[PDB]
């Protein structure tokens, strides 16, 4: 009955939208280009490190590991 | 690839006086041929004066007052 | 053997003449524990070993039989120094430690935090 | 006249959505198409010794884990000597070497409290 | 722009000409001169921090621009001797003054800047 | 443009294929310890048994959506739905029912429950009320409308994850302009805000309640042109 | 490595010079003999201090070998020293100097704000300066002459405030920080100032821990920002900054290694010089209360 | 501010067909194990599945597409770890995407794609906020994708396909 | 290596940067604007108004140039251009690092 209501401010939330210009648009798609920009955990692959970690420590339990003492607490 | 030419001689740009070096400001200026500059630099200017600077620091570090005493009543209490 | 934590093996106490030749730190001079640490750093000298290997080895591999008194005299000596062999049992029972009281004077004043009310 | 599920256009339309329109065709991308290869072989080789340094300190200093999460339950750790004896003897054994193992520690307690003075 | 704010002793009203406006006098402009020069400031101001900033949000930054087109185009619609005017350029100075960041980055091509005159060029004499 | 080719000792893209780890190219062959070469190869994993295990032991097909028209169960036998949350509401469900698990359980499992309570306060109180809490509060699952009411039936979801629902009449529903309440809540919206639209927010004038809509939720265009809601 | 107050004094002005000519390397501007001048007064005013008190040590005992003080100056700790109007306390004052000059050099709260400035200089300079070599001048001379400050009231008192103050201080600026060597410069005061709590506990032995630890990974991180900047054409703000881990992938990953080992982060090398601070911590200070929160607000 | 409203659509009588997988061209899960080709693919899509479950990538190995110009929709077949699944989808909103869109929208390392993923052909729908991958090996019809409803002439806007997803 | 004779300095061309290059890459920007209708009418003798720029779109494209180019562009630079002839020409010339 003549209220502004869901649909009125939805349709003004669109024009608002389309109010806006694609030139800032255009001359900034270059920046989000997904073939030059990843994530940190992407990046940092753990996978073959993890690998030489373990061959390590093997040899640490079977060169010094015999030689510790338990220390419960 | 363009041939560029030689430096320009406009990167050091001939600073011409325009106004009297007063002698109340004295070794003031740190006198140049190029960028002559005060002999100090107010980048929070933003500030008008030191007592207003005073003013909004102190202001500002109510906060970091308060972080400090609840830190210290959580390791007081535990 | 049966000797105290502090006394050595051979039960011999050195003299300040065989401290300054096998210079001990002021750190360890200042405690009790000069007599076990002095076999112990013989041991070292005669048998010289890498960081990493001292670091790696639990036993301290060759001067392990020095290393026992030695360990056993830093550890009681700490302990006194500290006080947390009472510090710990008041932690443990502050109740039945002030019905029996071990030490008035830590009981007095000790506050377990709020925090951990176990 | 072209439309859309064209293998032409959508292959256009990949290689030019991140486009520089700013730049001739042909040379209007952006993205970098491969990674300094002695850079990336060193800065790997750098971040496997810090990730093994990390898991050594991890591995043989657990003091940050004891004091920030507590004791987890310990792997089992046992020897099978007992097992060499059977019967009354190895009930009364076990017996005997379970009360020593009480007595060692009210000793070590006893051992800790009493000896204080040891120091003159 | 000789990018000279923080050097010569200026005051704070004129360092806020300078960043408003490219002259220490914004009297002496003209409406268009006024007008243009603050819009560029704005823009610049709000691409600095909203665009090359802490976690920027692009879709905050496009809002944001176009409020401040549809404003400007008003602002220079409107004749210079308006309170309403006036009024805009108040709230745009104090949004300069706002966003104002102390050792705020200075391009390397202008005046005065971080590594302008790191080298003295020899004339033919 | 590229003049690799000219040198015999130059790289090639056989150097490079060690960065496929760190670099995202489209598939060039597959080794022999992938995934789906082991599956492919192995024939332990055709076996029917395998096959119906994979089939049946896992997220089901009914419950993937078929269309880009939902018409949800309706709440009431005379209501209408008009909008509905997808992502965010299952989100904040699953979050708020972590208070039925972790909660007894860091009691039940903790060695100092007060040490983990007099953490939780400040945390709650900063970087989590605003971020999550409050959001979620606000938040609107769904939204029905009650014709001969002329009502407007709200979903939310409460402490422990519990959904209620609560009536609004369409006389007291306002819109409170973006501008008005930002500087208010500022730091709700500055780290919490982001998934609710913000400038769709519309508020309960006698009860001084909001209503936050998903940027990601759907609405219904029959809903939205009804003439109670118009 | 000096053996006698004098040359200590020395080493002391030529660092002194020769940090103000890598200041004011760029020569040709005048905006960077502005920071070289900034640095060369705070520089001479410490020159000042440490000559004051190099003069009351000869004074009271006709001696300048540093053995020689360290091993006499529980004889003369007794004594008083009669100036204008007060009576003051010979080690009090000798300490107050020794104190005032390495605070200025070491760029604790008050007497730090030259070396912000002193980013100017070339990275190499600035990481050299700001690791090992000119920010922990006060610390040696501290460590040196160690038995003179054990029997200083004044010392007690300060060290640790100053420390804890300047510790706070610099971290949080520099997690505000937005420009690469800013930063670095902020946590090197913030590193120097739990230098000088450390050093107030008085474990010599986590004193040189945490200094080499600082030093080390201080350094290889201005190294890394430094390729950085050069990549991003002598912009070191990070604003405009992003997306450079492909670009220099080395430097990424070098950074990240050698920023948590810096930054003191569970399970690194960094971990342990802070927590041995915080064992050592003393609790009989009056201001016991902002030094432990500043301690902890600057740790986190 | 785009909304997410519903327009309530319906299939028409006769659709046409435009994709139709090579591979998979039976009717049926069982058609499939049966058939050699189809049992082998399956098990190479199988990380692809466990990508969609754990790894919440919302994505959907499609064949069999139909499209109907009454309306204006297209019915696509999708081939899930349980079965074949019949979806609607409305052409407002599909949009293109590039690969590595597809591939950097998921915040964890993807395994190794089998090399029967068609890269170039991957869609957007927007609307549901998820991704159709078509099948190399598979067979268009000229004369369907060629329909009017189906030209960018018509179905082209720039702000939607170039600004819609910023992955970021 | 510099001859030990007396060399003096060498104005080449008075462009630091590819002038062509230059004005494509401007007219692009150009084109890439809302306002502007016709890239084929814009010529390195066409003034704004006539392209189509307003004064207010004339600092938006501005400001997107100096983001392309690398370069802060003064006021009062940016108020005597008439043309694009005269932006190319001072673009080009410019010395990017002043
Ligand atoms: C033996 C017992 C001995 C007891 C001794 C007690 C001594 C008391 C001394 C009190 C001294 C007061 C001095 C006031 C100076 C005002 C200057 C002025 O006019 O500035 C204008 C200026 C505003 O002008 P403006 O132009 O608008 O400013 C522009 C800014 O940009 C605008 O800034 P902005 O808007 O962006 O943000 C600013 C913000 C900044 O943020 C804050 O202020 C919030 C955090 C405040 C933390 C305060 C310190 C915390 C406690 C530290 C204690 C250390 C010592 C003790 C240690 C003990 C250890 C065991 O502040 C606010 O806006 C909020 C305003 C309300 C602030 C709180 C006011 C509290 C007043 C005291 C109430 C006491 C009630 C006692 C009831 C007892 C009942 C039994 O003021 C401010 O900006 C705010 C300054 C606030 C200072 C508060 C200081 C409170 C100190 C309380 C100490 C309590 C000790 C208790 C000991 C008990 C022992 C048993
Ligand atoms: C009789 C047969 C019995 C068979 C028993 C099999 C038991 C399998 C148990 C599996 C348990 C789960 C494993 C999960 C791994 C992934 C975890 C993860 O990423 O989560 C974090 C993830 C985020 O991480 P992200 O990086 O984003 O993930 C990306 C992808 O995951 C992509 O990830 P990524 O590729 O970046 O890295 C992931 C990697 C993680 O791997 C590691 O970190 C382990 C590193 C190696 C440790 C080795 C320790 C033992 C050996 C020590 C050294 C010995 C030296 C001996 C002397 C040597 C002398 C030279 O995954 C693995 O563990 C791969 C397996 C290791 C293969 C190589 C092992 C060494 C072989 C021998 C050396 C030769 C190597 C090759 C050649 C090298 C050059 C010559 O968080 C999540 O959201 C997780 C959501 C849940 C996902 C679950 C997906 C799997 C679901 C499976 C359901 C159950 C299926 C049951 C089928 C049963 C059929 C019968
Ligand atoms: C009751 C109140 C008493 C207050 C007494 C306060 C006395 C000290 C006041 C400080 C200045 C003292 C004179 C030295 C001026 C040096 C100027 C300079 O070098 O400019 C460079 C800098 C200016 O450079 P800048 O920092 O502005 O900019 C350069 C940096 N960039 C390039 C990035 C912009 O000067 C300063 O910043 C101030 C330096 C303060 C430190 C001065 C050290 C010597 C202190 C001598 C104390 C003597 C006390 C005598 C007895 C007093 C009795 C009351
Ligand atoms: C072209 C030549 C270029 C230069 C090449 C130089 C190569 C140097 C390679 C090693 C450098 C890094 C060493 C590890 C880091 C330091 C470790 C440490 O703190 O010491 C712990 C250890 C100390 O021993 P320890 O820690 O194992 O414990 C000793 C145990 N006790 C105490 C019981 C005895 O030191 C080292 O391991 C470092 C190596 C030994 C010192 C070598 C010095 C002599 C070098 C001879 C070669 C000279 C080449 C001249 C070339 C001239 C060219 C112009
Ligand atoms: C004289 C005694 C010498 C003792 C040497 C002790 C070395 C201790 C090293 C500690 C860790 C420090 C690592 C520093 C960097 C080097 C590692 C690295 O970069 O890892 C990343 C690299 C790669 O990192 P990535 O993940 O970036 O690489 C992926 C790309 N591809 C697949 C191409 C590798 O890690 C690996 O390559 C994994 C290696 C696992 C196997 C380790 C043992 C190799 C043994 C080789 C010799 C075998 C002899 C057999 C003789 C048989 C005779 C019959
Ligand atoms: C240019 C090249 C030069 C040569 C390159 C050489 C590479 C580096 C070689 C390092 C060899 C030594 C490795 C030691 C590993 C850690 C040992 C340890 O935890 O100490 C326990 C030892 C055993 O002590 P404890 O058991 O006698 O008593 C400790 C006392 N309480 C219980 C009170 C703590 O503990 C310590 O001495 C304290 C150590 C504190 C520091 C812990 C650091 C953890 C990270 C280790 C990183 C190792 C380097 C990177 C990986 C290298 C892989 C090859
Ligand atoms: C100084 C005073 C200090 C006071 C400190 C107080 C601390 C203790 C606080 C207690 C909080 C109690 C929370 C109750 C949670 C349920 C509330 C509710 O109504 O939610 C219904 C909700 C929602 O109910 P609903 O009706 O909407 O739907 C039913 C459930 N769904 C949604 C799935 C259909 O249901 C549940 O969450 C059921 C939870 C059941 C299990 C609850 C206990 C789990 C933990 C067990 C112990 C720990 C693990 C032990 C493992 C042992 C292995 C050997
Ligand atoms: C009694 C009133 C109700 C209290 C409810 C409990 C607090 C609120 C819910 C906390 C849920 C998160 C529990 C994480 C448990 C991680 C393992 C652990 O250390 O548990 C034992 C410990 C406590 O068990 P404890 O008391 O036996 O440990 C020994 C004591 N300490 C550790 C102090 C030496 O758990 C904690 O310390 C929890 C502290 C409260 C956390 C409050 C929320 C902030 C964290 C956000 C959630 C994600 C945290 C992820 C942490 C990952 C590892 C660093
Ligand atoms: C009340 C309980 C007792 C403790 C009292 C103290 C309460 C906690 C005080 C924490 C202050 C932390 C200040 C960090 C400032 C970082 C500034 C910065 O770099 O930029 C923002 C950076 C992000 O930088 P950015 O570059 O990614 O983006 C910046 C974006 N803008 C500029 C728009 C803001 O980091 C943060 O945003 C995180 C800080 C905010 C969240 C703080 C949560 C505090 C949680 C406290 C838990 C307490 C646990 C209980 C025990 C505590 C006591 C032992
Ligand atoms: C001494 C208390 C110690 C901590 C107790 C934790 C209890 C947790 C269970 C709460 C159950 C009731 C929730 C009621 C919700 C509601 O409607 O709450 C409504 C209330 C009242 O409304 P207002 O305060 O906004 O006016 O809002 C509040 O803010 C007060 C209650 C806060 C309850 C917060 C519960 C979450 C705690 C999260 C801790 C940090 C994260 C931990 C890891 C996930």
């Amino acid at each position: 009955a003549g209220r502004k209501l869901f649909k009125h401010y939805i349709n003004e939330n669109i024009k608002s939208n389309n109010e806006q210009k694609l030139f800032f648009y255009r001359v900034n798609r270059w920046r989000w280009n997904t073939k030059d920009n990843t994530t940190a955990p992407k990046f940092l692959r753990l996978k073959y490190p993890l690998l030489v970690t373990g061959v390590c420590l093997f040899a640490y339990d079977w060169t010094y590991g015999f030689t510790q003492v338990d220390a419960h607490h | 690839g363009w041939d560029r030419p030689d430096v320009p001689l406009s990167f050091n740009p001939l600073y011409v006086h325009k106004r009297e070096l007063s002698i109340f400001d004295t070794n003031m200026w740190m006198y140049d041929q190029v960028y002559p500059e005060y002999v100090i630099s107010y980048n929070e200017i933003h500030l008008v004066d030191q007592w207003k600077g005073l003013k909004e620091s102190f202001s500002q570090s109510a906060y970091w007052w308060a972080m400090m005493a609840m830190v210290f009543g959580f390791y007081f209490i535990n | 053997g049966h000797g105290a934590w502090n006394e050595n093996q051979q039960h011999y106490k050195y003299s300040k003449e065989e401290i300054e030749a096998y210079q001990v730190p002021m750190r360890i001079k200042a405690g009790p524990c000069v007599d076990t640490y002095i076999p112990l750093k013989k041991c070292f000298q005669e048998n010289p070993t890498s960081f990493a290997a001292k670091m790696l080895d639990g036993r301290k591999g060759k001067c392990a039989k020095e290393f026992k008194y030695y360990n056993t005299c830093l550890n009681h000596w700490q302990t006194y120094e500290n006080n947390s062999h009472v510090t710990n049992a008041y932690w443990a029972d502050t109740s039945k430690a002030n019905a029996d009281g071990i030490s008035n004077t830590y009981g007095g004043s000790f506050r377990k935090g709020l925090a951990w009310l176990n | 006249g072209t439309s859309i599920f064209s293998r032409q256009f959508k292959k256009a339309f990949n290689d030019a959505k991140y486009q520089n329109l700013t730049a001739a065709q042909g040379e209007t991308y952006s993205h970098l198409g491969w990674i300094s290869n002695v850079d990336l072989r060193l800065g790997r080789a750098i971040f496997t010794f810090g990730v093994v340094g990390i898991a050594f300190c991890i591995y043989l200093e657990p003091s940050y884990f004891h004091e920030t999460f507590g004791h987890m339950s310990q792997p089992p750790k046992y020897d099978l000597i007992d097992s060499n004896i059977n019967g009354v003897e190895k009930k009364l054994n076990k017996q005997i070497l379970h009360r020593e193992h009480n007595e060692h520690k009210l000793d070590g307690f006893v051992s800790m409290f009493k000896g204080s003075d040891v120091a003159k | 722009s000789k990018a000279y704010y923080f050097v010569k002793n200026f005051s704070w009203a004129e360092v806020s000409n300078l960043l408003c406006y490219g002259t220490k006098y914004p009297t002496v402009l003209n409406h268009q001169q006024k007008v243009t020069r603050l819009y560029r400031a704005t823009l610049r101001r709000v691409y600095a921090h909203q665009v090359e900033g802490y976690k920027t949000d692009f879709k905050q930054y496009n809002e944001n621009i176009t409020d401040i087109g549809k404003d400007f185009n008003k602002m220079l619609a409107l004749k210079p001797e308006s309170l309403e005017l006036q009024a805009y350029f108040k709230k745009y100075e104090d949004l300069q003054e706002e966003l104002f960041d102390p050792a705020m980055i200075i391009d390397e091509s202008r005046p005065y800047a971080a590594s302008s005159g790191r080298y003295y060029i020899f004339d033919d004499y | 443009g590229d003049i690799r080719h000219k040198f015999s000792n130059e790289i090639t893209d056989d150097d490079y294929d060690y960065q496929r780890a760190m670099h995202v190219k489209p598939p060039k062959e597959e080794s022999l310890f992938q995934l789906t070469n082991i599956l492919s190869s192995v024939p332990v994993f055709k076996t029917r048994f395998f096959l119906d295990f994979i089939a049946r032991n896992l997220d089901t097909n009914s419950a993937v959506s078929t269309s880009d028209f939902v018409a949800p169960p309706r709440v009431h036998e005379n209501s209408f739905f008009v909008y509905h949350s997808r992502e965010l509401g299952n989100v904040i469900r699953k979050y708020r029912s972590l208070e039925s698990i972790v909660l007894p359980g860091a009691l039940l499992t903790f060695t100092y429950p007060l040490f983990a309570a007099f953490v939780a306060i400040p945390s709650y109180y900063f970087m989590f009320n605003a971020k999550i809490y409050e959001m979620s509060r606000r938040f609107v699952v769904r939204m029905d409308v009650l014709p001969h009411l002329e009502m407007i039936s709200v979903q939310r979801i409460g402490a422990f994850g519990i959904l209620y629902t609560k009536l609004h009449r369409i006389q007291d529903l306002e819109y409170v302009p973006f501008d008005q309440v930002k500087e208010q809540e500022n730091y709700l919206w500055a780290i919490g805000g982001h998934g609710v639209d913000n400038q769709l927010i519309f508020k309960d004038r006698s009860t001084g309640e909001f209503f936050y809509f998903e940027r990601q939720g759907v609405w219904d265009a029959k809903g939205l042109n009804h003439p109670l809601l118009n | 490595s000096s053996g006698n107050f004098i040359v200590l004094f020395l080493g002391w002005e030529l660092i002194g010079l020769t940090s103000f000519f890598l200041i004011n390397f760029w020569s040709t501007r005048v905006g960077t003999l502005k920071a070289a001048f900034k640095a060369f007064s705070f520089n001479k005013l410490s020159d000042l201090f440490l000559f004051f008190a190099i003069l009351i040590i000869f004074s009271t005992t006709y001696n300048l070998d540093i053995l020689s003080f360290n091993n006499q100056i529980y004889l003369y700790e007794s004594y008083n020293i009669d100036m204008f109007y007060w009576s003051i306390n010979l080690i009090e004052i000798i300490s107050f100097f020794f104190i005032s000059c390495a605070f200025i050099k070491s760029a604790q709260f008050g007497a730090h704000i030259w070396l912000p400035d002193s980013m100017e200089a070339p990275v190499p300079a600035s990481a050299l300066i700001h690791s090992a070599t000119l920010v922990s001048a006060g610390i040696y001379l501290l460590l040196r002459l160690s038995p003179l400050f054990e029997l200083s009231k004044y010392a007690y008192f300060i060290l640790p405030l100053i420390g804890s103050v300047t510790a706070f201080y610099g971290g949080l600026v520099s997690a505000f920080q937005s420009d690469t060597k800013k930063t670095l410069a902020y946590s090197t005061i913030s590193h120097c100032g739990f230098l000088m709590v450390s050093y107030s506990t008085g474990v010599l032995e986590f004193v040189i821990l945490y200094l080499y630890v600082h030093g080390f990974f201080k350094a290889a991180t201005f190294l890394c920002v430094g390729n950085v900047n050069r990549f991003n054409r002598n912009i070191q703000d990070f604003k405009r900054m992003g997306g450079f881990y492909k670009y220099l992938p080395f430097e990424c990953l070098a950074s990240f290694v050698c920023m948590i080992n810096l930054s003191g982060l569970p399970l690194t090398l960094g971990f342990y010089i802070k927590h041995l601070l915080f064992i050592g911590l003393v609790e009989s200070y009056t201001l016991y209360p902002l030094i432990f929160s500043s301690l902890i607000l600057g740790a986190i | 501010n785009y909304y997410n409203i519903m327009r309530q659509v319906s299939l028409d009588s006769n659709p046409i067909v435009l994709y139709q997988s090579s591979t998979f061209t039976g009717n049926g899960l069982q058609e499939f194990y049966e058939n050699a080709d189809a049992l082998t693919k399956y098990l190479k899509l199988v990380p692809f599945f466990l990508e969609k479950n754990l790894y919440d990538h919302p994505k959907q190995f499609v064949i069999k597409m139909e499209f109907h110009p009454q309306n204006k929709v297209l019915s696509l077949d999708c081939l899930t770890h349980q079965g074949v699944l019949k979806k609607t989808v409305n052409l407002e909103n599909l949009i293109p995407v590039p690969y590595e869109d597809y591939v950097q929208f998921c915040r964890r390392k993807l395994f190794n794609a089998p090399l029967f993923l068609d890269t170039e052909m991957i869609y957007f729908n927007t609307f549901q906020n998820e991704f159709y991958v078509f099948d190399k090996n598979a067979k268009w019809n000229e004369e369907g994708i060629n329909h009017p409803e189906l030209d960018i002439s018509k179905l082209y806007n720039e702000k939607a396909w170039f600004d819609s997803l910023r992955i970021i | 290596y510099a001859p030990q004779k007396v060399v003096l300095r060498n104005e080449k061309s008075g462009y630091y940067a590819n002038p062509d290059d230059v004005a494509r890459r401007l007219i692009r920007l150009i084109s890439l604007h809302d306002k502007v209708q016709n890239p084929s009418a814009i010529t390195l003798k066409s003034t704004w108004s006539e392209i189509g720029v307003d004064p207010l779109s004339y600092v938006e494209i501005m400001l997107e140039a100096e983001n392309e180019f690398y370069i802060e562009l003064a006021d009062e630079d940016l108020e005597r251009f008439r043309t694009v002839e005269d932006a190319v020409e001072f673009i080009a010339r410019n010395f990017f690092t002043n």
